[PDB]
């Protein structure tokens, strides 16, 4: 029971390539490092606010 | 998704700009109170006339797994080819990660963190010097013994603790390629602690920091063969990779040089450096 | 068996691989996973924070003290007079060289994106002052006075019930990236400050007060070429 | 609207605090504090509850800004130890778990100026004057009563390094800004609420042993006022448990 | 709203001046400036339009307010005569034709007392 | 043909891997499976039967005999007296160290769950007494008197026709493992046994009698890291 | 004739990844260990009654 | 498991070879292509082009 | 297509010729005038009668690819077995490409170049002549470590910048197949520059030419065994492999020998050989 | 996921061999060089005209 992915491939002027890959052992932690996952959400750092602030509008009104 | 599912990905890009034209507006997208401990979300489009671009940019250097996931020297052990009557025929070593301090102040950025670890170490042997330094010798195999804590400890290079009917061990030939393991997460927490601010003891006593938590027994290296009419030293270095990390709650980086690898202690440095006048090309 | 072949690159450790290797410990029972307030998935998320810059800078016994951080302002200044000037060059300029964006960029080769200046004016409740806050391009090297200062990308804060304003600083560049390293071939331009019209204050109160500069990076920014640091050593190991 | 968004009113148990002048209010990392879920449980008995109780806004020790001043901290839970039930629940009780609600309270007229970081460090794990030598905790807290920073060096045996700006754990202070904060800028706000949650590695924790956070309270911008403008300017720290729940009860005593 | 009529925020090429006191803007004669027609060209050759690079605030010299002085004037558009590249194209060109945002800036604090009109005169021999 | 190339840990004798290799015997006639009753699968089912504990064992004489599993109770002694106490932490507590539960232990570097102690009254058919068994939690020491005791988790065992009472000592601990090795950082709180009332006996009886100790294993309860023990050595081959 | 099978993963906060196995040899004895199975049943050693025993009710009655 | 045997042509460099290899930077981004006129993919291209022969060439 | 997927080709073959019959017609398909830049398009069949003949000819050498990808030496770098003392226990090579002849000849004739690296090192040791001579001494791994631009730089054979916490190295112990990584594309432009006519500083001066774009880290080599009884002196070559190339801009090959690497300067020589006289057979 | 194509072959007198390939990286460049593509174009070169020069007509008249 084979895996098939995308690989990391830049951009292009104006696509997919796959590779695949299968697990050997009984144990997740044997598994490759998870690389691909670009996730991030900065919202818990940037903004930790109650009250929900507009950028156009005054701060303090 | 999972972390240990590595072929599992996403994808996501930096933002673009969009075109913005000339205003003479009643809002103010670059007034803000910096009081509030909120972070102004000023884009340059709010305060130039921008074209629109597109950017395909991604971050993709800079996620936590790329960031750590590579394999750091953390300690090397030297030891000699003996019999029992020396102190020096084994060696060991107390699992920390606190003695260097490149990946020291990398793992120090994050509160908690979570992770799997590739162990990889590379036995590197030399002859020593003695007017039989011609003679003969065949290859030698290195034992690595990880003895849990609270488990049997060698007393000499030769006894029965040695015998491994449940401790791991790894032998290794020489002019092979370096040994390697993985282990999983092995704290009795949820994550790993790299700052532990408290006492050992109920009374606000005994040990303060870190120290306490850390707790990962030890190990014990040692030559299988029997010695050769000269002494070989043998020395291992020791590489540490953290793969599937998860972290939690950023610290600000380290400035002052490290003193102790059981404490915090420092001794008050320079903000930053200095420079010629407040006004400067 | 099946045959086989091995080629260049065998038995050889390289420290960015990426392989499966055997357990040391077989079905091994994880302490199952918990919640954890405040979750850092991207680097990123942290240099987007705001960091407070010590600007002032110009002896060690200020540098050594909370001196460094802030800016004197005094009342009764001439119009068209320089409060500050360095040129932007984060991690190799002294200036954001420590602060939070500064210490991230230093572990790489290459950045990219869009830095965001937010000044706040701390003095009295009863003063008042105008600042022009520019930022000059570079191929022409640092303005000289107020006028020079004008024909760059500027933005004029006044000062009034909301604190601070902050100078998006866009990004102006002939490549990509430009380096984190001090380079001749890139370079960033300078950042510059100047009075607009004057620091105002009534009878009595006090004549001098100071500004505080905070520095962080825009929601488009990016760095390749993940390196070593060099504002940590060690000649032993630790004890 | 007749709303202004410069009055507040934040009434929990029998206590209430009114403002009116803020900048709004910071929740930690977003996440408001709650019980303990039936998943993330490891304790098998019932917990007990005090609600009202020891949830209500404890007033700890004021000390006075003056122009020379160089910063305080407390340390929590330890600071709350004589506060009332929340003290006693906490002599008799194993392991406790509870959220803060972090209120400070300073003023000053309009020909004042200065302004004082206000932030919440979680495990600030803090050095030793002395290198070689280990702190004691005399030197670490006084109850509720602030520990000083220092601006010099030089401290006594079993002190603590405290110069102002290594944040006294070898950091340097500006960067402190990356945990929850607020600012009192006097001018413009004259408070700062910070609504912790419980961040810790492990679901509940001896209240004793382990110190989660530390309010610091840093003077970026000194103290200054023109001559006969009055002199004495106090900050209060208010600080109110949230959500607090005790498992494993025994005899009082810390040994 | 969150809105107030005493903040305002014009942008314009590269130059963003806010202020957090005003009175309203007067737009002269109730007619905001734009581009000649066809209707009303006489030139017959292709004009060029620099758009952003000579559309931009340009801050002229300042001079202090004292109990005693009696006032002041500039005259337009040849005060502008030096400003970067409007200067260069009015040097270069002919003909040229513009409108103009005019912004005085002052402050004071609340212990000072004194009145300046401002006034724009068009033709004044 | 195919190719093909090594990775770090070729060649490499790990104790605890998992391959397939080839047999020594090809189509070897393994003997025909019979039935055999009693049959274990997971140590566990071990852990769970029911050990006698040798609680008394303050001198080396009783801890050569049999005198070391029998706790003595006397008549006509005051109310509230301590009959015994020792801290939990099986696995490097004496008292527990070489029961069923605390050899299995000793094998593994955590546990978790919870323990349940069978006490049993062996003494006279017509004697009577109640005995009030405390575990209190850590973090403020032992119990000192029956008062303290009594604040702590307690089953009031009134003996009767039913000899045994058994105290069920539940799981409260902060973090999901602890250490079976002592270990400061975690330990496990202290049990005492108290008189209630005192033992009443009728005229021509023995005034002292005896209670033993059962220790378990709750049907919740698990081990990890896997590590050898410290109760066997040699210094060489047997023979 | 491949064998898919799941490895072993912890809980995770409110999954199922495949590893790929194959026997390369003749004899049963030559496959690898037997590491997955949790099965148990204590009820012979716990419990070698012959009369059932209900917990809420007195052992002797 | 498997097994496997080398053959002839194990452990040796040959240059003209092609085989994948691993990286030296995992997930390395790759700076966007733009256009640039004038594009070269194969030598006959310029081979084709007209140069001026030095047919004078009596002495030095 | 997409030129990093080589399982995609495709395929054109050299064109034929077509049989032609004699003419007396009004038009000249061999008049033509260079004058114009354009290059004659007459094909064999415009001034002969020629037969029909069909070509299966491929041109398949001459690709780009199949031209540059070649794994040529571009540097070997000398470090003997030493301790802190020495000052050559260690060496280290600013990477460029124009240290040799012909590589550098190779690629100079495309202005602008893209591509992805194949590194592959070969290093070879030699037992220097001593006095002990026939010491005995086992199998020596060597450390590769890349240092990025503007990272830490050692200054001895032993000291923290070896720790390598997130600089790629490779160790490789001698006796087994030589080492090999693949490099990504890594330039802050869009394409490497083999030319740059132009200046360092906006005032018309500093560094002239190619110097200053190019900006590569180095690589540091050492020996990770500590010295035996005598020095053995390494040797490693280094081996350069440029696959998945796009070349835009031909220019002229060079004629004139190279004198520096720093700059394009030359002496001028001769045009072409001497031959005897204008009519030759 | 295998991918397969032709093999380089000689003309005969008077055919078709497959071959395998599959990736086993996660990064593009970690494949193979891409000898397969004999596209050309020589018309950038060898005639940068405006106007089209037909061949049979004089190129000045
Ligand atoms: C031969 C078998 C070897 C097995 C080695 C087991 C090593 C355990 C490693 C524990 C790593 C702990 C990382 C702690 C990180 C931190 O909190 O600083
Ligand atoms: C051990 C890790 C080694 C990593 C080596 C990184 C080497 C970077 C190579 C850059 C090649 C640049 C080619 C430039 C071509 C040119 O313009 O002349």
């Amino acid at each position: 029971g084979a895996q098939v992915s995308t690989q990391k491939t830049g951009a292009h002027e104006t696509s997919i390539i796959h590779y695949t890959n299968i697990n050997y052992y009984k144990d997740a932690a044997s598994n490759s490092a998870n690389r691909q996952d670009f996730t991030q959400d900065p919202g818990k750092f940037t903004e930790p606010m109650k009250d929900v602030m507009i950028k156009t509008l005054p701060a303090l009104n | 998704g999972d972390v240990q599912n590595a072929v599992e990905g996403a994808m996501v890009r930096v933002a673009d700009t969009v075109q913005t034209s000339a205003t003479n507006s009643e809002r103010v997208p670059n007034l803000t109170a910096v009081e509030t401990g909120h972070t102004s979300q000023a884009v340059p489009g709010d305060t130039m006339q921008t074209r629109h671009v597109i950017n395909n940019h991604v971050r993709s250097e800079s996620t936590i797994e790329n960031f750590l996931a590579r394999s750091a020297c953390v300690f090397y052990l030297e030891y000699k080819t003996g019999t029992k009557e020396d102190s020096n025929s084994f060696n060991n070593w107390v699992i920390t990660t606190r003695r260097v301090a490149q990946l020291r102040r990398k793992l120090e950025m994050f509160t908690y963190l979570r992770f799997d670890m590739e162990i990889t170490v590379v036995i590197t042997s030399s002859q020593d010097q003695s007017t039989s330094q011609n003679q003969n010798a065949p290859v030698l195999t290195h034992q690595i013994m990880y003895v849990p804590p609270g488990g049997p400890i060698p007393v000499s290079v030769d006894d029965y603790s040695w015998q491994t009917s449940t401790n791991p061990s790894i032998f290794w030939t020489e002019g092979n390629a370096p040994a390697r393991m993985s282990i999983p997460f092995i704290s009795i927490g949820n994550a790993y602690s790299n700052f532990y601010d408290g006492w050992s003891h109920f009374s606000q006593a005994g040990v303060y920091g870190f120290t306490t938590l850390n707790n990962m027994g030890q190990l014990f290296f040692r030559h299988v063969n029997k010695p050769n009419p000269a002494a070989i030293t043998s020395v291992a270095r020791i590489y540490f990779k953290p793969k599937h990390v998860r972290a939690w709650v950023p610290r600000p980086p380290r400035l002052c040089p490290y003193i102790n690898s059981t404490n915090v202690n420092f001794e008050p440095k320079p903000v930053t450096e200095v420079r010629t006048n407040i006004i400067t090309t | 068996g099946l045959p086989t072949m091995n080629t260049p690159g065998s038995n050889q450790f390289l420290t960015s691989d990426d392989f499966q290797s055997p357990s040391a410990m077989p079905q091994f029972d994880v302490t199952p996973e918990m919640h954890i307030p405040g979750e850092v998935r991207n680097l990123m998320e942290i240099a987007e924070v705001d960091s407070v810059m010590p600007i002032n800078n110009d002896s060690a016994a200020k540098v050594s003290s909370m001196e460094a951080y802030r800016v004197e302002l005094s009342t009764n200044t001439n119009a068209g007079t320089q409060v500050f000037g360095f040129q932007l060059n984060p991690g190799a300029e002294s200036v954001m060289n420590r602060t939070l964006m500064g210490e991230i960029l230093n572990y790489y080769a290459h950045w990219s994106g869009s830095i965001k200046i937010t000044f706040v004016f701390c003095g009295s409740a009863m003063t008042t002052g105008k600042f022009l806050l520019s930022y000059a391009p570079p191929g022409a090297g640092a303005p000289k006075t107020r006028k020079d200062a004008m024909l760059g990308t500027h933005v004029v804060w006044d000062v009034g019930l909301q604190s601070s304003c902050v100078l998006c600083i866009p990004w102006i560049s002939q490549t990509h990236y430009r380096f984190v390293e001090k380079d001749p071939y890139t370079n960033a331009g300078f950042v510059t400050c100047w009075y607009q019209t004057s620091v105002v204050s009534p009878a009595s109160n006090q004549p001098k007060c100071y500004m505080m500069c905070m520095v962080s990076a825009c929601n488009d920014f990016s760095v390749r070429m993940l390196r070593d640091t060099k504002f940590i050593e060690q000649t032993s190991f630790y004890q | 609207c007749g709303y202004s968004d410069r009055v507040r009113s934040i009434t929990l148990g029998n206590s209430t605090i009114t403002t009116q002048e803020c900048a709004n209010v910071v929740v930690g990392y977003g996440e408001w504090p709650e019980y303990l879920s039936d998943n993330e449980a490891t304790a098998e008995d019932q917990p007990t509850q005090p609600d009202v109780a020891t949830c209500r806004f404890y007033t700890l020790d004021s000390v006075q800004w003056e122009n020379g001043s160089p910063g305080w901290w407390w340390k929590f839970p330890d600071a709350l130890r004589d506060m009332g039930l929340f003290g006693q629940n906490m002599y008799y009780h194993y392991l406790g778990r509870a959220g803060y609600t972090i209120h400070v309270q300073c003023n000053a007229s309009k020909f004042h100026q200065g302004c004082i970081l206000v932030v919440c460090v979680p495990e600030a794990e803090m050095g030793s004057a002395q290198t070689s030598g280990v702190v004691n905790y005399e030197h670490i807290s006084k109850g509720e009563i602030a520990s000083r920073f220092t601006t010099t060096t030089t401290a006594e045996d079993h002190g603590v390094q405290a110069a102002v700006w290594n944040a006294g754990m070898g950091v340097g202070v500006g960067n402190l800004t990356i945990f929850p904060h607020q600012w009192i800028n006097l001018r413009t706000n004259n408070s700062a609420t910070i609504v912790m949650p419980y961040v810790n590695s492990v679901p509940m924790d001896n209240m004793y042993r382990h110190h989660n956070f530390t309010l610091m309270i840093i003077p970026f911008v000194p103290l200054d006022f023109s001559a006969g403008a009055s002199t004495y300017v106090p900050i209060t720290v208010t600080v109110a448990p949230m959500c607090a729940e005790y498992n494993g009860l025994r005899l009082a005593g810390h040994q």
